């Protein structure tokens, strides 16, 4: 009787810092990558936008 | 072709035959032309898609023995045990992990049950 | 074909015993079991004979000894006969010492269904003939291992009731003609099967009331399974069988094994015996894609099939001897995608003539011919029945070589 | 010879009101159930062929469930085919209802 076979994985381990860079940058059609996220500005003081 | 257009059923031995040719010379879906006649005759397809299944492992079409066994035998079609046991090892021995263990499984359903044989053509490609 | 006295289902039933859509007759023969209305195909199959296990004595098949519906206390000196008894040969003895026992210990169940068992007068097993009724067989090898089965009991029951006997081990057997009556039972009546109790599988050797009443046919439809919870015993009607109003209802005793020297041994005769043959020689070979053609018999030898949609009604001549000789005979294949040779100096005539010259009308010894049929002359419920055990076997012949020259003559259509 | 045939098999009369309790409350069901579990070895494993069957009765025609509720249609195809007449999926009825709605105790 063989049975139902079922090979589930759950890894963990630190990030190498290429790995964040490739999880969070978005580069636009213009050349652009922008992820550094410069500036503490959290919420207009206008409108909250 | 004058077969029907006689109007004489034919025998048999007749559509026995032609089936090892096709499958000796690796016709994939001119097996199953035949195998549709017998549906019609009233005649069981059991002994024609045995010796087709066979015919075709004893040429190297491989992909086509797997095909023409899973599809007989999805359906309720018992299959003797020679059978069993050389496509387990034959897909084993190319690498076919996925039709070996369909084929296994499929065994078991119809009461034999697989022993230290089928287990040890399997670990084969799984090792 | 009158059903069986209004006792006959109680005594049982008032045990839990229930039939849904059976009656059991009283007719002369063994009582048989009959079904009344119709029950239309099915899906998976419909439970019946519903027998509980207090009702039965199933002694285990190997080492030890366990009977679960227990009959033998505790200390009591029967399980010391068992005990000594010879594993693995004889386990018709043993189970004949608990018939025994179930007839004179209380008011078991086993003490008033006696009656309705067939009695010395009665029943047809070998192991209650005669010395001149043995002779009385066209065979020496049946006839060898009859005489011979008729001791290796006379010699255990010297052993065991030699004139010290305690009155518990005596009176169970006073005189060496009921323990044959029992020993012939068990013989008959004995079914091995799996038994799961709680957490043991085991295989053991069982007797099975009202259950033992449904007559034997080499073609069944009658499945025997043990419901694993309440310890229960029921026979299945097949899946996707039809089933008429008071026609038979049989499931096989013997499958895989036959040649009509062991089920004769086990009672009556072979009628049909799909699985027995005389071995022919003489010969070089016939062909084996043309007697399961002519008669379209499908191939696959454990599994033999004769497509009933073959043409329009062309011969009313399928038997079990067509369907054994179909298997059992030189069937030459070759590489099994000749040309057919049709060459009848050789793939056909004279080599089935030579079958015909092998047998040729009973040529070993022909004790008697076509006169034994219908003596017209019943008796003593064992004599009659070997002339029907010669009667069948001529009959199997006969057929045979009927089925061989139709065969021979029809191969151009 | 045992005089204790009929003693034991007097049918037990007033019986009739202890019928009727037993199918409103779900007791022909439940009985059901066990009788048709007194053979399976391991209860998953016919639970998930119950609902398998139920699954493949709904799909294949889908447009009448939802009141027969499939798995009581399953049970009792399964019920019927051994005697057992089990009216199909277990369907209750109001004979005597010239109103919509029963108080229910």
């Amino acid at each position: 009787m063989i049975d139902q076979y079922k090979h589930q994985q759950l890894r963990i381990g630190s990030v190498s810092p290429q790995q964040i860079s490739a999880w969070a940058t978005k580069i636009l059609p213009n050349g652009e990558i922008v992820g550094e996220v410069t500036k503490p500005y959290t919420f207009h003081y206008k409108t909250n936008k | 072709r004058r077969e029907l257009s006689v109007g004489l059923v034919p025998l048999h031995e007749t559509f026995v035959a032609l089936v090892r040719l096709f499958g000796s010379k690796g016709r994939a879906t001119r097996g199953l032309e035949i195998l549709a006649a017998m549906e019609k005759l009233n005649y069981d397809i059991r002994k024609a898609w045995l010796v087709l299944v066979e015919e075709l492992v004893r040429s190297n079409h491989l992909e086509d023995a797997n095909k023409v066994f899973l599809k007989g035998a999805k359906g309720g079609l018992r299959a003797t045990d020679e059978i069993y046991d050389l496509m387990i090892e034959e897909d084993c021995k190319s690498g076919d992990h996925s039709n070996a263990l369909t084929i296994a499984y499929e065994m078991e359903a119809a009461g034999r049950m697989a022993t230290t044989f089928h287990f040890n053509c399997l670990l084969s490609v799984q090792a | 074909m009158n059903l069986a006295d209004p006792d006959f289902y109680k005594i049982g039933y008032v045990r839990s015993f229930r039939a849904y859509g059976v009656e059991f007759r009283e007719g002369p023969d063994g009582f048989g079991v009959f079904a009344s209305k119709d029950i239309e195909p099915l899906r998976r199959a419909r439970m019946i004979m519903e027998i509980p296990l207090e009702l039965m004595l199933t002694i285990s098949k190997r080492l030890p000894w366990m009977f679960f519906p227990d009959i033998v206390p505790v200390g009591h000196p029967i399980f010391d006969i068992i005990n000594s008894t010879d594993p693995k040969t004889d386990w018709d003895l043993r189970l004949a010492c608990l018939l025994l026992l179930a007839f004179d210990q209380e008011d078991n169940f086993w003490q008033l269904y006696g009656d309705f068992l067939p009695s010395a007068d009665e029943c047809t097993s070998l192991l209650l003939a005669t010395e001149e009724d043995l002779l009385e067989l066209q065979d020496e090898s049946l006839e060898l291992t009859m005489r011979e089965q008729q001791h290796r009991c006379l010699e255990f029951w010297e052993k065991n009731w030699h004139s010290a006997a305690p009155l518990k081990i005596k009176r169970l057997a006073r005189d060496p003609k009921i323990f044959m009556w029992a020993a012939s039972i068990a013989q008959t009546r004995c079914i091995n099967m799996e038994m799961r109790i709680g957490a043991l599988i085991q295989d053991a050797n069982v007797l099975v009331p009202y259950a033992d009443m449904l007559n034997h046919s080499f073609q069944p439809n009658c499945f025997f399974h043990w419901r694993f919870k309440d310890r229960m015993l029921e026979v299945m009607i097949n899946p996707g069988s039809r089933i008429k109003k008071g026609e038979e209802m049989t499931v096989n005793y013997l499958s895989g094994q036959q040649n009509n020297i062991f089920m004769q041994r086990f009672g009556f005769s072979s009628a049909v015996n799909p699985w027995d043959a005389i071995c022919f020689s003489g010969d070089s070979r016939i062909h084996l894609d043309t007697f399961l053609s002519v008669f379209n018999i499908t191939g696959l030898r454990q599994e033999y099939y004769y497509n009933s949609k073959s043409a329009k009604e062309g011969d009313s001549f399928v038997d079990g001897a067509v369907i054994a000789a179909a298997r059992t005979l030189p069937t030459w294949s070759d590489r099994d995608v000749p040309i057919i040779p049709s060459v009848e100096r050789k793939a056909a005539k004279e080599l089935q003539e030579q079958c015909h010259e092998i047998l040729a009308k009973y040529p070993t010894t022909a004790k008697q011919d076509q006169q034994i049929l219908d003596a017209t002359e019943d008796g003593r419920r064992t004599l009659e029945a070997a002339i029907k055990y010669r009667l069948h076997r001529k009959l199997f012949i006969g057929k045979v070589i009927d089925a061989l020259e139709i065969y021979q003559d029809r191969i151009l259509f | 010879k045992d005089v204790f045939m009929e003693a034991k098999l007097e049918r037990v009369p007033f019986l009739e009101e202890q019928m009727r309790k037993v199918n409103e409350g779900g007791g022909v069901m439940a009985g059901d159930i066990d009788r048709l579990m007194k053979s399976e070895d391991n209860r998953f494993a016919f639970v998930n062929e119950i609902a398998a069957e139920a699954t493949a009765y709904v799909n294949n025609n889908r447009d009448e469930y939802g009141h027969k509720k499939a798995i009581h249609h399953v049970l009792s195809n399964r019920m019927n085919d051994a005697g057992f007449a089990r009216p199909e999926a277990y369907l209750e009825t109001e004979p005597f209802s010239p109103g919509p709605t029963y108080l229910k105790e």
